[PDB]
């Protein structure tokens, strides 16, 4: 059904007793380690996908507001987390702070951030088009 | 302190997944008296003030001419002071036994 995320069968109650398998199970288990790799690293490229649709919004944040050129790290992350981040959709702070940095490394043509002696001190705007990159997950 | 789980439904017509959650033998008050007396055999009690062997049969014979009244007092009121100690009981009692933490209030 649309994704109505609930599980009214699943917690009824020890029925996992049908499959009487030999050691057989080791078997399976044998593959479990295997898939903790790419599970693990799925669960990171997750990230890659989560922070991903953020940003997305992020290049119309500090854009369609703020227009002071020195801006710095701390100051900005601070205001992205209780920005519309109050909203149904929640982050973190050093969430933010990776959200900041993607932004940066996907492009560096205006925004250059470089580091002082603590927090990294961001850019001038100039107000590129986005979504052109955006493409780019 | 026991999950306590007393699911009813089961497979349609199941009459399974039954509901015990008490667990422990609980034991009523018309056997433990047999414990009871077990113990105050095994001197782990003793009455209140007992004199427990007179000085010469001469005044353990003037003590067992005296009709008590402990003797009327009912079996389950006769104040039964302790011969070891909460304390002590704590230092014995190995800590594999279930109710270990119990020694220690």
């Amino acid at each position: 059904n649309s994704r109505y995320l609930a599980n009214s069968k699943e917690n009824f109650m020890y029925k996992e007793k049908m499959p009487d398998s030999q050691a057989n199970l080791m078997d399976r288990l044998r593959e479990r380690e295997r898939r903790s790799a790419a599970l693990l690293s799925q669960r990171q490229k997750r990230y890659q996908q989560f922070l991903a649709m953020k940003m997305t919004q992020v290049f119309d944040i500090l854009f369609s507001l703020t227009r002071g050129q020195p801006y710095t790290e701390t100051y900005l992350s601070s205001l992205i987390v209780d920005s519309l981040q109050d909203s149904n959709n929640p982050i973190g702070t050093k969430e933010a702070s990776e959200i900041l940095a993607g932004l940066q490394g996907i492009l560096p043509m205006d925004i250059s951030v470089h580091q002082v002696d603590g927090g990294l001190k961001v850019y001038r705007w100039n107000s590129l088009d986005k979504n052109r990159f955006s493409k780019l997950l | 302190r026991i999950p306590t789980v007393a699911p009813t439904t089961n497979v349609g017509t199941g009459q399974s997944t039954f509901s015990i959650d008490n667990t422990i033998k609980l034991w009523l008050k018309k056997d433990v008296k047999n414990v009871w007396e077990n113990l105050v055999q095994l001197d782990f009690f003793t009455e209140k003030s007992a004199v427990g062997l007179r000085d010469n049969a001469t005044a353990a014979f003037y003590a067992s001419n005296y009709q008590f009244q402990g003797t009327m007092i009912p079996f389950d009121l006769r104040s039964y002071q302790m011969q070891i100690i909460l304390q002590e009981l704590r230092r014995i009692i190995p800590k594999s036994n279930m109710y270990y933490s119990w020694t220690q209030l």
